[PDB]
């Protein structure tokens, strides 16, 4: 069922400061009556020392399953998906160009492409036409 | 009235002379905001180059385009403190 | 005509507001009439002290000229020389208008001593201004740890419970460390014979002695700023320091130590600044990053806004060392918006929940928009303004301070973006939780916003938006005196 | 005045803890690898990126001057 | 022109943000309703003379910044690309306004939440009309800004409150990056000018081009809720439907592609950047799909299919074709915002204001008129021919095989599964809503009725635009030749005619085919074969069902293990080194060194001639030894303290 998030101590000592059970506030029952409703709270209860992390204002908690078992799955999804993708590529199972990719004319529309001279033509020039 | 630069250059003046030392400062600062002046017109052409060519922009705007990438590096203000306390002949 | 009046006029003002109030002390017993209503009529002379103090330098201004290269209102006064530049005339006029928004956030919050404490205001306002009006070295130290007395005095007086631990804090840590810096000034005058500004500026030293002089004066420089791991005075000082210190502190001191890096480091140590850089990048980054993660962890509400001044000063810190004029021009853009930006967050928080609730924890606080729509107009915007959101003078400050950044050092100095969200992250944690959810059970309904803080809010928000949207207003001042500041051989 | 707020021991208690945790600091071998990470190993990975490429990225309106597309498609076939 | 159709929304949130008091909750409503609807005839008028006048408006207020070489003004421009954004923007919007007027009328608080939702219709149009990426980053801000203050309306929902700050978060993580884009764009050409930057694309370095637009595509990802930066997209639902209406139709969910396709000078010349944001649109075409299928929320549904349609944008953009991408995006805005519209309509007809599908059923004949929106609608969504979705969509996930590339071709597949998810959710959705059994209490039913004609009337506007809209618009935006400069395509990036010719004809019918027909296999199984869905009985469904109804389980990972490890960070800072380190080496230490050290020096103050006396003759040992003996002194020294 739910557990406690990540970074919570098991153990602290700070002097005389009351050691209580770390608890998430978020988990606690909605339906009974609390001083503070909103944050589950009733007065003059004792706070953790990091009651920041394990109140309403803190970021909600997921405990639907572990954190292992999430990223198991996260990453069994990604794995089917670069499986799926590597064989094809290594297959080569992709369709070929049915064509020649687009020619154009005038050195490959070099000049229209920021080219100042023959220097320069094969670095601004797109695909040749080389059939005039 | 517009006043004029007093030109002045670090090279044929003593620093002792607090008076000639701090107009050649001025003087290598009020150069410097000039070449910026001069940057920001020549973008000015490229701008408007640009816009009236649309796809002719870059035959259009080829020789304005290579000036502003050549100036750029060094058109901006450098200060005098650089040339002040460096003598690039050594 | 400036230093001159300037200081006669407050020592002046010094005297007529003692002589009025100690005039009966001598075991009389009385009443009379100056001390009815909290010593009403002695806190009105000492506001109006502070705003003439204001027309002293508009006059001045008027005849400034931002076509001139070099020092103006040269003025002898004390043996000592006074001058005035794009960069002193802007840090003038915002020292000199947080007086009044400073004495007029006390108005009636103090337990007792309004007269003391209005002259420690004024007298601090008036000796920070000064110190960006001096010539020279001797003067710079004089006027930087002259206010480390009245603020000290100001701190254990009208402070916090923990007022004695805060007043100890300021009084050692700026002055344990300012005493590094008067060693790298006391070598200038020996090898130098003086310490004028213009007459520093044309020597080079050896390679060696500038960088033991560099570590000297930054020393001294961190410390105030503050930088990482230097810094952790500044929390507990603005936690229990009174809401007028708190803003001046805040607003003007925090500004020095920008001010000291353009007089004291980049015009005289040209050469050990640029090798410095990399370094001083690499400690502002950290105090940028981990001043706003710890930020997050923080539970008292001043503390809060304490961190986050860090934050926005390591950004001014990274702008003012990047080496081209748009990173030294949007770093002092930084400090004057910031000078307005953050005393409004204090006043949000030590001025207006403190003065009604008197508990600076944040677990007390939730929801405070349902019957305090005012405060949560002012304090929304502010917060906005604070993480550098456009319209405001954050962003261009803040924009640009990167830009300048990117520009010196494109791959270290782009880790000064994360500022746009870290600091987003600490800001709006505060203020969505302050309106959010229902009005806190902790919490009796009072009145809301008064006369008096709209006021404060107002002023100080119509500056930022001002330079926000037209920061050509700063921007034609700074860029003849801030071009002098560059250090370049391009061949 | 009023004392408008309802101040809770609870929060007080934690509140002073937040602002005290100092006294109780110990300077353990978890303390000290914290210490080392933030204050050494980062400074100094941030410490050898910085100086590696300082003055190393002219950036400043660089040209391109090799092609980005290719002239002649070769088929798989 | 130019300054009332910009300008003019800005005066209504004005209005109502500042005299909503002393105007009353109707006018104030009304009044922010005209001042869009000024707003959208002049865009209309602009529409006619910028498209097809081949005009261009630019007004310029005054300088902005003038550090040295960087000088950028207040100036908005109104080309080609700009009126073409702003008709699904201002025109929407205005519809929305008109359907939050009935929407919201039960609202305490109707006075700030029109003031929210014209400031956010005056911010996006700030963002596509600035001549240069400043103004362009001042929309981009104001957006998450109106956005974070729509989304927490209801600042006394918890979860309303926390989901507009996931918002504002992940959206300024973007603009983090965005800001890194500009000043790299500032560090290469020294300026930000749409007019200066892009004249230059073809001469800069490749590596700084990437540099920028990685940046850049890390903002659009957050804006555009694709993978990585998508998790605030559902919890954006927490805020009114009229919010959610306009957010993912013409608005900040689509700001991403925009930043994209006005960056195409640049884009064109890094094809590694095209590369990445090919795939990035492609995972999240397919995921999005998957996750909308095992939903109950019907908002959440909705805004999952938003998500899956702007990942065909992107992979439009992907492979250049830009005119593909916005067209689609335009097309989008107006079927998209018919859902939610006619979403919200469902919420309002049942009397419990019941969200899950679950707790829906037999609506279609109780409420006609909102179902044949939806229905109109989703087949508009579902690309079936004739509608202006097929003309939008199916030409891009045609141009995906078109491309004839190893990367083009697997993004086909996905975007292939990603059609036919967007067939297979939508006849679920319908049938849960308005075919299945009745789920809700019979008393629902008795009291199940159309909504008035202020919440129907935009609704039909934009039924009508689903219809024809997309066929009027093709040959502007699709047509080959079509003048679009600000568009620009690289002449070895046109692939426009072997997308058209050289498919199989297969290919053309495949994702209608797996579209319908899948559709009909669904619909037959839920009706009479229901048992198979009972996924709780196998082990393997029920995890599968598990992990797409948790949405890839993204969420959990973001908060459990990203969120909480960065406020840890700054806890083992605080602990560590704030309370820590630096205050061993600062008050708290040396308090404890003054207190050893000065606890022994009181101890040598005591008067005593024989002690005195040893001192003094001590002292003249310093005398006898050789100085080169002092550091051993001052050494032994310190160990007597001790
Ligand atoms: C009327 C008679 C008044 C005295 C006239 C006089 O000759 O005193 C000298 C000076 C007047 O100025 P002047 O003589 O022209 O030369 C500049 C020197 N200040 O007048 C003075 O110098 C008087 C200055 C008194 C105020 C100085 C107190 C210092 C304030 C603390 C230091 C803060 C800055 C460091
Ligand atoms: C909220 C987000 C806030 C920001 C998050 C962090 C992002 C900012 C920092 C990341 C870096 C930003 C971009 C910097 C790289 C841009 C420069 C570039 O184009 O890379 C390649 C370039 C080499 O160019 P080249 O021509 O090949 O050199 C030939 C020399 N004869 O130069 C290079 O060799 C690349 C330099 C090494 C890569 C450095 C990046 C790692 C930085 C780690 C920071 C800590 C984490
Ligand atoms: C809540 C607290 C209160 C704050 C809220 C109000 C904040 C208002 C901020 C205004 C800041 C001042 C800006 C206007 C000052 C005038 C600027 C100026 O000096 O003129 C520049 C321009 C041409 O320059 P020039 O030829 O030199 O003329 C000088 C003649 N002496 O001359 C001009 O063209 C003058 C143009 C005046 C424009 C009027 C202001 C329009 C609104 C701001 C426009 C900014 C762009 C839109 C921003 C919205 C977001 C997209
Ligand atoms: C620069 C000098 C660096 C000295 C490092 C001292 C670090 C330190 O304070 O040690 C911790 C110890 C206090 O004990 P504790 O905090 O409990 O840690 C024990 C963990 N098992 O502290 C001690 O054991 C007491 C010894 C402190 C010695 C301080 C001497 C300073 C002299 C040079 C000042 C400069
Ligand atoms: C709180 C209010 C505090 C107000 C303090 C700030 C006042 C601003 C100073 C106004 C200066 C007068 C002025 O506006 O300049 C005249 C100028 C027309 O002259 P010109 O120089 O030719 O401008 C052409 C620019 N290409 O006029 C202009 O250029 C102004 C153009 C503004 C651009 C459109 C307006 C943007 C803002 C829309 C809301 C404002 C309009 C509604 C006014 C009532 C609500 C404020
Ligand atoms: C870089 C890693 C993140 C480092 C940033 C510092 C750590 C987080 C600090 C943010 C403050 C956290 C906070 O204010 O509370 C958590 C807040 C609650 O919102 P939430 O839990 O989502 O409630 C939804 C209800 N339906 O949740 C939030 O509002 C946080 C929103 C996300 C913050 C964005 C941070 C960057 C995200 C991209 C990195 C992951 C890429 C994959
Ligand atoms: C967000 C983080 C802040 C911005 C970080 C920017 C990092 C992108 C830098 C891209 C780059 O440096 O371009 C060069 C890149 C790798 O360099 P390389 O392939 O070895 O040499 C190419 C020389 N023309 O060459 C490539 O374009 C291919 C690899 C790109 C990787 C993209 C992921
Ligand atoms: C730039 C600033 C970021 C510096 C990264 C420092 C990473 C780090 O030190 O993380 C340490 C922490 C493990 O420390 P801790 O959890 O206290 O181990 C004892 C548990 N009983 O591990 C973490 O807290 C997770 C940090 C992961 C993100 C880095
Ligand atoms: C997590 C898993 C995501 C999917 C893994 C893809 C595996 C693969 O094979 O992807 C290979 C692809 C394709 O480029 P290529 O085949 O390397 O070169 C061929 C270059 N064309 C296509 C121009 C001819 O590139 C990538 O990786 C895409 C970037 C990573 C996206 C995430
Ligand atoms: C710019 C140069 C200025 C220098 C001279 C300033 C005035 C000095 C004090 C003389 C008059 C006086 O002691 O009078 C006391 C005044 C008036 O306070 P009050 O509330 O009326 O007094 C209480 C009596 N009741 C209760 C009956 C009303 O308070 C002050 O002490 C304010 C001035 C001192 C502030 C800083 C103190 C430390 C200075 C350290 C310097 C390095
Ligand atoms: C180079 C940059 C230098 C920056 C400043 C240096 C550290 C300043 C520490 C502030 C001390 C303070 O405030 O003194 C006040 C503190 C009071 O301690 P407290 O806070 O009440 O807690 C401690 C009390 N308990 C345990 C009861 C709660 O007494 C001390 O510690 C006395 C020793 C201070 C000596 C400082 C000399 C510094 C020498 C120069 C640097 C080598
Ligand atoms: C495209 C390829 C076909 C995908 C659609 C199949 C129909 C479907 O997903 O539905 C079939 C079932 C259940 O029915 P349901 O749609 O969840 O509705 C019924 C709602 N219950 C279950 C509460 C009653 O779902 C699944 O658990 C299928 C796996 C979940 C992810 C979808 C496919 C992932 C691979």
């Amino acid at each position: 069922k739910s557990f406690l998030p990540h970074f919570i101590p098991k153990n602290y000592s700070y002097g005389d400061y009351p050691r209580l059970k770390p608890e998430n506030l978020q988990k606690r029952d909605p339906y009974l009556k609390y001083d503070d409703q909103a944050n589950k709270r009733n007065f003059n209860e004792p706070l953790h020392p990091q009651q920041d992390d394990l109140d309403m204002w803190a970021p909600d908690h997921f405990d639907f399953v572990q954190d292992s078992i999430a990223l198991k799955w996260f990453g069994t999804f990604f794995g089917v998906l670069a499986v799926f993708s590597s064989v094809i590529y290594i297959g080569g199972l992709y369709p070929e160009k049915p064509a020649n990719p687009r020619n154009y004319p005038f050195s490959g529309l070099a000049k229209d492409l920021g080219a100042s001279s023959e220097e320069d033509t094969l670095l601004y020039a797109a695909k040749i036409d080389k059939s005039i | 009235d517009h006043v004029r630069s007093p030109n002045v250059s670090f090279d044929d003046i003593d620093y002792n002379n607090s008076q000639d030392l701090h107009n050649a400062q001025e003087s290598l600062l009020r150069e410097q905001w000039i070449r910026v002046s001069a940057l920001k017109v020549c973008r000015k052409a490229l701008e408007s180059c640009y816009k009236t060519s649309g796809p002719n922009h870059y035959e259009d705007c080829r020789e304005i385009a290579e000036k502003y990438l050549n100036m750029l590096p060094d058109h901006r203000i450098q200060g005098f403190l650089g040339y002040q306390k460096n003598d690039p002949s050594k | 005509m400036l230093v001159q009046n300037l200081i006669i006029f407050n020592i002046i003002g010094i005297v007529l507001l003692v002589l009025l109030n100690n005039n009966n002390n001598g075991i009389l017993n009385k009443k009379s009439l100056l001390t009815i209503k909290n010593e009403l009529k002695l806190k009105q002379i000492g506001l109006i002290i502070s705003i003439i103090n204001i027309l002293i330098i508009i006059e001045n201004w008027i005849g400034f000229n931002s076509n001139y290269y070099g020092f103006q209102n040269i003025e002898r006064f004390l043996n000592i020389y006074w001058g005035i530049d794009g960069i002193s005339l802007l840090l003038v006029l915002l020292t000199l208008i947080l007086g009044p928004i400073a004495i007029l956030s006390n108005w009636k919050n103090l337990k007792g001593y309004y007269t003391y404490y209005v002259i420690s205001i004024n007298m601090l306002v008036i000796l920070m201004a000064l110190n960006f009006i001096c010539l020279d070295l001797v003067s710079f130290y004089i006027l930087f740890e002259s206010t480390l007395a009245p603020l000290f005095l100001l701190i254990g007086i009208y402070g916090a419970n923990n007022k004695n631990k805060a007043a100890y804090y300021v009084l050692i840590y700026t002055l344990a460390s300012s005493l590094f810096m008067l060693l790298s000034i006391v070598i200038y005058y020996i090898i130098i014979n003086s310490t004028d500004y213009i007459y520093i500026n044309n020597i080079i030293l050896s390679i060696n002695l500038q960088s033991l002089l560099f570590i000297g004066i930054i020393i001294g420089i961190a410390v105030k700023t503050p930088l990482m791991p230097v810094h952790t005075w500044l929390p507990t000082v603005h936690s229990e320091s009174p809401l007028g210190g708190s803003i001046l502190l805040a607003g003007v001191i925090l500004k020095l130590a920008i001010y000291g890096v353009i007089r004291l480091l980049l015009p005289n140590l040209s050469e050990i600044s640029m090798m410095f850089t990399p370094i001083i990048y690499i400690i502002s980054i950290l105090t940028l990053i981990y001043s706003s993660l710890i930020t997050l962890k923080q539970t008292d509400l001043k503390v809060i806004i304490a961190y986050s001044s860090i934050s926005h000063l390591a950004v001014c810190m990274i702008g003012i060392f990047a080496n081209n004029l748009i990173g030294i021009n949007g770093s002092l853009i930084l400090c004057l918006a910031h000078g307005f930006v953050s005393p409004a967050l204090f006043i949000l928080v030590g001025g207006i929940l403190y003065d009604r609730y008197h508990n600076r924890l944040i677990n007390y606080y939730q929801g405070l928009s349902t019957f305090m729509p005012i405060f949560s107009i002012y304090l929304v915007v502010f917060s906005f303004c604070n993480t550098g959101t456009p319209l405001s003078g954050n962003f261009v400050g803040e924009f640009l301070s990167i830009t300048g950044a990117v520009i010196r050092h494109p791959i270290i100095g782009s880790l000064t973006a994360a500022s746009v969200l870290l600091s987003a992250c600490y800001q709006m944690k505060l203020t969505n939780r302050l309106t959010g959810s229902v009005f806190s059970q902790y919490l009796h309904i009072t009145n809301d916003v008064t006369n008096r803080e709209i006021f404060l809010l107002n002023w100080l928000l119509i500056p930022t938006i001002i330079i926000g949207i037209y920061p050509s207003f700063v921007t034609n001042i700074l860029n003849l005196a801030s071009s002098t500041l560059i250090y370049s051989v391009l061949i | 005045g009023p004392h408008l707020l309802r101040e809770d021991a609870s929060f007080q208690r934690y509140g002073q803890l937040r602002d005290n945790l100092a006294t109780y600091w110990k300077f353990n071998r978890k303390a000290a690898r914290n210490v080392f990470i933030f204050l050494v190993a980062v400074p100094a990975g941030l410490g050898y990126l910085a100086y590696n490429y300082e003055g190393k990225t002219p950036f400043v309106g660089k040209r391109r001057t090799e092609p980005i597309f290719e002239q002649d498609y070769v088929p798989r076939k | 022109m130019i300054l009332l159709c910009i300008f003019t929304p800005f005066l209504g949130s004005l209005i109502s943000g500042f005299f909503g008091r002393y105007i009353g909750v109707n006018s104030s409503k009304w009044i922010v309703c005209l001042s869009i609807f000024v707003s959208v005839v002049s865009t209309y008028i602009l529409f006619i003379d910028v498209i097809f006048n081949e005009i261009e408006y630019t007004y310029n207020i005054m300088n902005w910044l003038n550090v040295e070489y960087l000088v950028v003004d207040w100036s908005f421009t109104i080309d080609k690309l700009s009126v073409s954004m702003l008709v699904p923007v201002v025109t929407v919007s205005f519809l929305v306004h008109l359907y939050s007027v009935s929407y919201m009328s039960h609202d305490p608080h109707q006075q700030r939440f029109f003031s929210y939702l014209s400031m956010f219709t005056f911010a996006m149009i700030v963002l596509v009309t600035g001549d240069n990426y400043l103004i362009l980053f001042v929309g981009w801000e104001f957006i998450g800004v109106a956005s974070y203050l729509l989304i927490s309306f209801w600042f006394t929902r918890f979860n309303a409150v926390k989901s507009g700050l996931s918002a504002l978060l992940i959206n300024r993580f973007g603009d983090a990056l965005l800001v890194l884009g500009l000043s790299y764009l500032v560090l290469v050409t020294g300026s930000v000018n749409y007019n200066t930057v892009f004249a230059l694309g073809s001469y800069l370095d490749v590596n700084m081009i990437t540099v920028i637009l990685i940046c850049f595509l890390v903002a659009s990802m957050a804006k555009s809720a694709q993978l990585g930066l998508h998790s605030w997209l559902l919890l954006a639902m927490e805020g009114p439907t009229p919010v959610s209406s306009l957010l993912h139709a013409a608005c900040l969910v689509i700001a991403g592609v925009f930043l994209l396709m006005r960056s195409s000078p640049l884009l064109e010349y890094t094809p590694i950047v095209l590369l990445l944001i090919l795939w990035l649109g492609g995972l999240s075409t397919l995921i999005s799909g998957l996750i909308a299928m095992v939903s109950n929320d019907i908002k959440k549904i909705i805004a999952l299919s938003t998500m899956s349609q702007v990942g065909i944008m992107m992979i439009a953009i992907g492979v250049s074709c830009y005119n593909l991408a916005l067209f689609h995006l335009i097309c989008h805005s107006f079927f998209k915002a018919l859902l939610f519209m006619s979403a919200g309509s469902v919420i309002h007809s049942i009397i419990s204001e019941y969200q899950d599908i679950r707790m829906y059923g037999g609506f279609r004949q109780f409420i006609p008129l909102a179902y044949t929106c939806i229905f109109i609608a989703s087949l508009s969504l579902m690309a079936i021919p004739g509608l202006t979705g097929f003309y939008s969509k199916d030409i891009i996930i045609e141009s995906m095989y078109g491309e004839y590339t190893f990367s083009g071709f697997i993004i086909y597949w996905f975007a292939l599964i990603s059609a036919t998810c967007t067939s297979l959710y939508s006849i679920r959705l319908i049938y849960y809503t308005f075919l299945n059994n009745p789920n809700s209490p019979k008393y629902i039913y008795i009291n199940l009725k159309e909504n008035d004609i202020v919440l129907i009337t935009p609704m039909i506007i934009l039924t009508i635009l689903s219809i024809f809209g997309g066929y009027l618009l093709r040959d502007i935006y699709l047509g080959m030749g079509s003048p679009f400069n600000e568009l620009f395509i690289h002449p070895n990036n046109l692939s426009l005619i072997e997308t058209e010719f050289s498919l199989p004809s297969i290919l053309k019918v495949l994702p209608l085919i797996t579209g319908l027909g899948g559709g009909l296999i669904l619909l037959l199984i839920y009706e009479f074969n229901y048992s198979l869905f009972l996924v709780y009985n196998n082990k393997n469904l029920s995890k599968l069902y598990s992990f797409f109804n948790q949405k890839i389980m993204f969420d959990q990972l973001l908060n459990n293990l990203i969120l909480r490890s960065g406020l840890n960070i700054g806890w083992l800072l605080n602990v560590h080194i704030d309370r820590g380190i630096l205050q061993l080496f600062g008050p708290l230490g040396l308090w404890k060194l003054s207190t050893f050290i000065s606890s022994k020096l009181n101890k040598l103050v005591f008067l005593n001639i024989g002690f005195i006396l040893e001192i003094i003759v001590l002292s003249w040992l310093l005398i006898v030894f050789k100085v080169s003996l002092l550091k051993y002194i001052l050494l032994l020294i310190i160990f007597i303290i001790l």
